[PDB]
């Protein structure tokens, strides 16, 4: 069954609120509706959907994403006169006499993504020369920083950093817009964190940095089985995700005591799993070696006394 | 028989029955020496006005000799026995009663205990003092009690029933609503606000045009003898439950609906059709004192209203029963909207305004009421100002009055929360539409104008008469997100957009068009002057056409007085300007009251098929009453007041009213003029005795069969009598 | 549509010609042509005004444009669509579509809660002039044509239409037993003459009731095309005013005090649901709407109720448009018991949250038995979800006046219920009193039985028979007293649907504690 | 100035959920009425109340205690018609006859607390003679286990152990419903919990006994410190004790490289803590060994590559 859907930036029908512990969980086929507030969207584009509860959790997820906002471009204009974008809406813009857009072109469409734009909007310069981009954490090939229209430049990224392209070398053309692609030096992006049920977590992203960290928490008479915090990295998110599940299901880890070891180290324990402890070499045990956890609490952990 | 109900409903204080003098319990016995019990002599409001009874609830101000106080709050009584009461031997109580149909439980049968301390929010009375044959009471009333005037009787009990006051009118109470009272659902925590919104009773209204803002006075005079009596008359008129006049949302709601008369039910008929003929003309009254007063006398509505007057009156039964309340002027009104976030302007192909399709019309001004009041119906943070406009309007519920609307749920676009506020919302918050009318019968739009509708909302200043700017009262800053964020939430909660305005856009040329129009007085000529700018390289030739209308302040037009045609061409990154002179003799012959006329510019470019489109009001100024005043301005001396007027045409004016209005010192008071030659003044002069002190106005109205809607005000310091 | 049709008010409809029709927007697909014919599909908006439309083709020339004149003939009518999935009033189930809009004959249930009785109504939308009529009722009602396109404006303008103060309305109510230079109430069949009886001498009807009222407005919404269905509540707080309190009065000694008691609640009451979605409010409320057109005192004045949401009622969510937390009291108000002491206070003796709303039915989809449809309105009675919808409401402007915070269950532990046997007009039954003692305490116990002959709506006439039982109960005991009431008591006294109403009251002597029950019976 | 509240169980007014960006963050001395769900009540036992903004954030602070239900009370009966009852008010119930109540009586009052009823309403049967108990790590002073009315029993504890009473030999009195205090041995007790501030916990209790599970809290813009879950074994509290902070910077669990160990599971890692890792069989260690915790963020980890 379904537990109660945390809808982020949205509501469900605002009885359920109320009537949570006679609602939910929610059996199986069963719809339900929900909305965004002002200034945010289902990916669909609509403003309210139903989501169903499936042996995957709610279907599609209760998730409301931001509107994009009229972009703040100079030397060209913007063809809609709206402020705010729906997602997976799209709008055009177009450049002055002497000037290319982001894309190189005379006008350009782009489109408000699952979240932020295709493009960023800008009306450049015809760059008759090239100039080269600034290149944190990477290095171009040469000395060189200009260029003519049809020439060619190469450059590398440092160690844990990835070219533009997502390889670790890149190779880029001037043409009468700027570079044929934008030079740049970048990390890999953990996937998004989908909405659990009974909880959630405060920093919210699409994607997220390698150190980037994220903090779970759960509504009252629900806890978080698993990690209080998650980290990214480039080889991705380490740890599972937490859960906001009922009664505890966890045990704070325990002391190693003096002159000892344990069979099996974790991040963290759960209600029946097992912590056995035993003595270093010339010392020899009092109390018992196996410790459990059990109901959040553990069993008292041995002595190691010298042999 | 009668099954429906078992009592009937009790809705009118004007309504009485007659308590028992003695009601008996028991079999009483033959000539039981009711003289050891308590019998009551006399009873003591201390209700002189210089006293704290009226001073500490201030309702002092009242032209009324009974007692008055506001609820929730203390007041002190003293009742004088045959004998000293005795707590040991004597139980007794006050009840107050109301209508004729008095009930405990619905809260117009209220038995008052005897109490050593006043619980906060009940209903008691504490003994203060005694000495004699006198007891001095402390009376505390409910802040949640029934609001309008009670009886009253002195209640003793014995072994054999209850001995009672026979009907003593001398003690009939007033209970009000307490703006100063922190548990009454109208407190207002401001003094100065308090003051304005609740004691004063001069009004400004704001007319015109947002870019010449016009101001007259107007006599709330909610403290006038019989006014507060006309307030219970109209509850009663409306047939309105007494147990529900404790409500200040009920009593806005229900009041409202009173004010415009459909039908023989209600205070003022509703008339627009600038002749009003077998009545008053909208814009002759000074104030709603003589209003009320002719309905209360008359028990007829009276003719005729307009939104300003149906403002007035509403504003001052608000003030009068206790309810904050003010006026507030709204210009680019978009009234009857239906919900309907847009008003649409049809073209011809050729850019010229279809006048045959323009059927929607931009009120040049609109005015409604704002109540104070907590609102306990709704979700927390909705309480303040309630918006009610009591002018009719197509509804929810049909043809009707609007509101109480919460203004911080509109301002937010909260629109789901009762009552009506799709609609008001929608008078602040609609777009104009340009829509080519095309010969094949499509209709294409061309241009959009979110900024023209609600461009100022004003209201008068707290302690002055200047105007006070409260726009960012009702909506966010133009342009800026939390406007969209306000759209976006009306639009989930049932404001409508009937057309989708996604296939319009910004102009392909890049030209600019304004036009200015100078203000003028009534009977000259004056210059409109309109400019495009191009900035762009190209070349652009221009048709572009003028049409100007005399309209009715609603902005409904009567006839074009003028129209004309220009081709302009922009050179590359060029401006042109082109002079229009309108004279006096195109529009003198024509005009409505009020003198107001529309421009539209509209032109088509040729080189790239855009829209350009503008319209812009002006109100004709007619020069003001002049008052004057001799003789000594003292309270309950004679004082003599000279109006006098000079006729601003070139035409005799025939059946001339001269209207004299100034509460606390003249009644309303009317002179008629059987003609007035073109360029002659009249005079009229009274003899008056003010009865009130300090500052006040004298407020002065003019109107006949062709000009009408001018005024004139003095303020007059009144010193205090000897 | 109207006399002043305007096409940005959506009275006016030029139908364009296209390639394929869109969905939701009006248009017409040429399908065929056949020398000089052509046969189009046409297609109108789920949003359209409903009423009757003139129908003209017009030809475009360089010109001007050429038209067909005035052919009465091609009249047609739009109405609300349960069939389409875009319709404000769409219906989900084709039984349900079947029962609520295409069922011609209701069932309409009265008696009281022990006794539910039946009978049929002909609510006749389909028959001749009772579509026209309801064009009518909204014409006299004077609707702009652009607001008839709203099944929630259509339903709160229509249902105000039907009961009538002064003149303007369908039916004039009364309950005085009387019915001079009328139509008794419970004599009517049907909506179908009281519709064309006031179609044909366009002035209100004489006369109506609850369920007759309730009857009109069915056909009404069912006529031009809302799912509609009557709901009978027993035990009905009607004239409320918001209170979730009837108040009895009793004497010192225990007695009824027949002065002071003038709450009465109604054996049985009927009113309307409606199906539709709300756009108005936040998700979570479409569906069933209550609307009751029996006018009593709500927010605007002495007027019809609703459309209030249904789920929104069960919730006790009433800050939402319209009327319901008049319509959350009628379901869910208390009895509580006062004594009106001699020295002028007033105490509460007694309590009871079960009596109001007991039952609520309505009639079955493909049959005449009845559909118990409590739990749509409340949920299950002592559960914690009665006092989270209670508290909702509280916090949306219900009202509790009287503070029960200091009640407590009566320390005798005695207990009392009484029975009145089912019986014909004109025939003698039998009442039967019960006491039960819980406790090792022996008591002594003064108990009266009042019985009244009532109207159905709680309003009493007379008192036809009164009597005094004095009772010892002795330690965890048991006792009953038996009454027979025979016919010539009650047979020349009895109002129209037979109504009796019973109060026991009883003091315990020794603890000072009430006891208080009572029972309507209908014969 | 005070940021968005985070009220649980409750809501501002509707419209600062949308308007949060204008609104928030807000000046001091401005008011903000809140309000609970129905079946929850705010500190003071209202439905609605204001909070006031000041330079420590908001105050009176923005929670809402859920109502205390009727219990389904065994062996007796209560006054009351009432389902729910108001935080800090207090409820009555009584015996069915030969039984006495969790206090002992005839009688009982309970008070609505935080976590639920301050003592759990139940009936004993009464009757006249008492049982000793089983008396882990202690003595009786006799052979006898059954005791009449007003009989006492006296018991002795194990070496460094002490009594219900926490003296190291006791005695006690038998009753109707009962002993006087129960005999029992224990090491000392565990520590009436230090309170904190800027945070809370539940299985709020006066003292405490070996596992006796209880879990912190931190409030808006402040972050916890030590483990949420501590528990005491018979020795004292594990971990230590817990404290809040709003600019907690401690990581995550340590990340784990694939074919790695790590030397021991710390129950904390706080700004400058290090770990160091070890690659397992076959392979050898890329990047550093050791990795450290700053800002609450781990060092991105070494690769295990193959010998």
């Amino acid at each position: 069954p379904c537990g109660f859907p945390h809808v982020e930036n949205g509501r469900i029908a605002q009885y359920y609120y109320t009537f949570k512990s006679f609602y939910f969980p929610m059996s199986i086929d069963k719809k339900l509706s929900f909305f965004c507030l002002a200034g945010y969207t289902t990916e669909s584009g609509r403003q309210e959907e139903q989501t169903t509860c499936t042996t995957e959790g709610w279907s599609p997820e209760p998730r409301c994403f931001k509107k994009c906002t009229k972009p703040d471009l100079s030397n060209g204009y913007i063809s809609d006169v709206k402020l705010l974008y729906k997602i997976q809406e799209n709008m055009r813009y177009g450049c002055a006499s002497g000037y290319k857009t982001t894309g190189g072109k005379d006008e350009e469409v782009v489109q408000c993504l699952s979240d932020g734009w295709s493009s960023q909007p800008t009306c450049r310069k015809e760059h008759e020369t090239c100039l080269a981009p600034e290149l944190y954490n990477g290095n171009y090939s040469t000395t060189q920083k200009t260029f003519k229209v049809k020439d060619k430049v190469q450059y590398e990224c440092a160690t844990g950093y990835y070219t533009a392209g997502g390889k670790k070398t890149e190779e880029v053309e001037c043409l009468t817009y700027g570079w044929s692609l934008t030079p740049k030096c970048t990390k890999l992006k953990c996937s998004s964190l989908r909405l659990i049920e009974n909880g959630y977590f405060h920093p919210v992203k699409q994607t997220y940095e390698e150190g980037d960290v994220v903090q779970f928490f759960c509504h009252e008479n629900y806890y978080l089985s698993g990690s209080d915090l998650i980290q990214c990295y480039n080889f991705g998110w380490y740890p599972e995700s937490p859960v906001c599940e009922g009664r505890r299901n966890r045990c704070p880890p325990p002391p190693l005591p003096i002159n000892s070891k344990i069979q099996t180290h974790s991040t963290t324990y759960r209600h029946g799993e097992i912590v056995h402890i035993e003595c270093e070499l010339n010392f020899e045990i009092h109390g018992s070696a196996e410790i459990r956890c059990e109901d959040g609490k553990w069993t008292e952990p041995p002595k190691c006394i010298e042999g | 028989f009668g099954g429906r109900r078992a009592v009937p409903p009790n809705n009118s204080n004007a309504a009485e029955d007659d308590l028992p003098t003695v009601e008996l319990q028991g079999v009483v016995p033959r000539g039981v020496n009711l003289q050891e019990f308590l019998n009551v002599t006399s009873v003591h409001l201390f209700k002189e006005r210089w006293d704290t009874n009226k001073v500490d609830h201030h309702t002092d101000k009242y032209e009324n000799n009974k007692l008055i106080v506001r609820r929730g709050q203390s007041f002190y009584v003293q009742i004088d026995f045959s004998r000293p009461y005795d707590p040991r031997r004597d139980l007794f109580r006050v009840e107050y009663v109301i209508g004729r149909y008095p009930q405990e439980n619905k809260g117009t049968y209220i038995p008052v205990p005897i109490v050593s301390e006043l619980q906060s929010g009940k209903w008691g009375a504490k003994i203060v003092m005694r000495e004699d044959r006198s007891v001095r009471l402390s009376i505390q009333s409910s802040p949640k009690c029934i609001v309008g005037k009670f009886r009253m009787y002195v209640a003793v009990w014995t072994p054999y029933g209850v001995l009672r006051t026979s009907r003593n009118p001398e003690t009939d109470t007033y209970i009000l609503f307490n703006p100063w009272c922190e548990d009454d659902a109208v407190y207002l925590d401001n003094e100065k606000e308090r003051e304005e919104y609740v004691l004063n009773d001069i009004g400004v209204i704001f007319y015109g045009e947002v870019n010449d803002i016009k101001t007259r006075s107007w006599s709330y005079g909610q403290f006038e003898d019989g006014i507060l009596d006309t307030c219970l008359y109209v509850m009663d008129r409306a047939q309105m439950d007494l147990s529900g006049r404790g409500n200040p949302i009920k009593v806005s709601r229900v009041g409202s609906a009173m004010v415009n008369a459909k039908d023989d039910e209600g205070v003022l008929v509703g008339s627009w059709d600038n002749i009003y003929a077998y009545g008053v003309p909208p814009s002759a009254w000074t104030g709603s004192v003589d209003i009320l007063l002719e309905y209360r006398s008359s028990e007829n509505p009276v003719r005729y209203g307009q939104c300003w007057v149906f403002a007035g009156v509403f504003n001052t039964f608000l003030r009068c029963l206790g309810i904050p309340a003010r006026i507030v002027t709204n210009y680019f009104s978009a009234h009857d909207n239906d919900a309907n976030l847009q008003m649409d302007i049809f073209l011809e192909e050729d850019g010229n305004v279809n006048s045959k399709l323009t059927k929607d019309s931009v009120w040049n001004y609109h005015c409604w009421n704002e109540a104070w009041m907590t609102r306990p119906d709704l979700p927390v943070g909705f309480g303040g100002w309630q918006a009610v406009d009591s002018t009719p309007q197509e509804n929810s519920d049909g043809m009707y009055r609007c509101g109480p609307a919460s203004v911080q749920a509109i301002k937010h676009g909260h629109v789901c929360f009762q009552f009506d506020a799709p609609f008001v919302f929608a008078e602040v918050n609609s777009d104009l539409i340009y829509i080519t009318a095309k010969k094949d019968g499509t209709h294409v739009v061309e241009n959009v104008d979110a900024t023209h509708i609600g461009k100022l909302i004003v209201t008068k200043q707290i302690g002055g008469d200047g105007m006070m700017d409260i726009t960012d009262t009702y909506k966010f800053q133009e342009g800026q997100e939390e406007e969209r964020l306000a759209l976006e939430t009306a639009l989930m909660y049932g404001a409508k957009k009937p057309l989708n305005t996604e296939g319009v856009m910004k102009s392909r040329s890049n030209v600019d068009m304004d036009f200015e129009v100078e203000n003028a007085v009534l009977g000259k000529d004056f210059k409109l002057s309109i400019t495009f700018r191009n900035n762009s390289h190209n070349r652009y030739t221009i048709t572009a056409y003028l049409s100007a209308n005399i309209t009715f302040y609603t902005g409904v037009p009567k006839a074009e007085f003028k129209k004309e045609t220009f081709d302009v061409t922009l050179e590359p990154l060029s401006f042109k300007k082109e002079a229009v002179l309108i004279q006096a003799g195109e529009y003198m012959g024509q005009l409505l009251e009020q003198a107001s006329l529309h421009f539209f510019v509209t032109a088509r470019i040729n080189e790239t098929r855009d829209v350009l489109a503008k319209q812009k009001s002006t109100v004709l100024t007619i020069p003001e009453i002049i008052i004057k005043v001799r003789g000594t301005q003292v309270v309950g001396s004679d004082m003599t007041v000279t109006v006098e007027f000079t006729n601003p045409l070139k035409e005799t004016l025939r059946n001339v009213w001269v209207h004299l209005d100034g509460p606390g010192v003249t009644r309303p008071m009317k002179k008629m003029f059987r003609e007035i030659r073109p360029n002659s003044t009249v005079q009229w002069e009274e003899v008056c005795r003010p009865w009130v002190s300090g500052h006040r106005k004298l407020i002065a109205s003019m109107s006949s069969d062709s000009l009408r809607h001018v005024y004139g005000e003095l303020d007059v310091q009144i010193q205090r009598r000897p």
